[PDB]
C-alpha cells in the first residue's frame, strides 16, 4: 500500500494494483477494438493492436 | 384526339420511369441504412465505455 | 396519321426503357440475395447450436 | 469428483470447464459469421 509508492493511499489491499495496471491495458486495448469497430473494412489493424 | 391521348400515354410511362428510378434510390438507401444498423451493433459490442466482466465466484 | 404511329413507336421505347430498369433492379436483387445464401450457409457451419465434434475410438 | 469440488469421473470436469470455454469461442465465431467484414475481430476473439 505505501512502503514504497510514496504517494499516500488512505487504505486498501495488495492484488488491487496489479488490477487496475491490468484495467489500463485493457482499457487501452478495448479503445483499439473500438477503433477497429469503427473502420469497417482496414480496421482489424486496430484489431491487432 | 388520338395524338393527345398517346402523348399522354407517353407521360404515364415517363412517370413509371421516374418511380422506378425512385424505387432504386430508396432500395440503396435501404441497404445503407441497414449497414448503418450493423455498425450500431457493432460498437455496442465492443464499446469502451463497458464496465462488465465475468466474476469468480 | 404518321405523327401518331411515331408517337406510339416513342412511347414503345419508353415502354423499354422501363423494362431495362426493372432488369436492372431485378440484376441488383439477385445479387443480394445469393450473399443472403453465401451467409447462410456460414451462420449454419459456424452456428453455436451445433453439438458435434469428433469421437476418440 | 469431491475431495475439494465440495460438489457431490474426472475425464469428466476438465470436459464440462473446456466446454464452457469452447463454447464462448462459438459464439464468437458465430459473431464474426454476422459481420460478413468487420467480423474477422471477433474471429481472432
Amino acid at each position: 500500500a505505501s512502503a514504497l509508492l510514496g504517494n499516500p493511499t488512505q487504505g486498501a489491499s495488495a492484488a488491487a494494483l496489479v488490477d487496475q495496471s491490468a484495467q489500463q491495458g485493457f482499457d487501452r486495448a478495448s479503445e483499439a477494438f473500438e477503433e477497429a469497430g469503427f473502420f469497417s473494412s482496414d480496421g482489424l489493424l486496430y484489431g491487432l493492436f | 384526339e388520338l395524338q393527345a391521348r398517346i402523348a399522354g400515354e407517353q407521360a404515364a410511362i415517363q412517370n413509371e420511369t421516374t418511380k422506378l428510378q425512385m424505387i432504386a434510390q430508396l432500395r440503396q438507401a435501404e441497404q445503407a441504412l441497414i449497414s448503418e444498423q450493423r455498425r450500431e451493433r457493432n460498437m455496442r459490442i465492443l464499446s469502451s465505455g463497458n464496465q462488465g466482466m465475468p466474476t469468480i465466484q
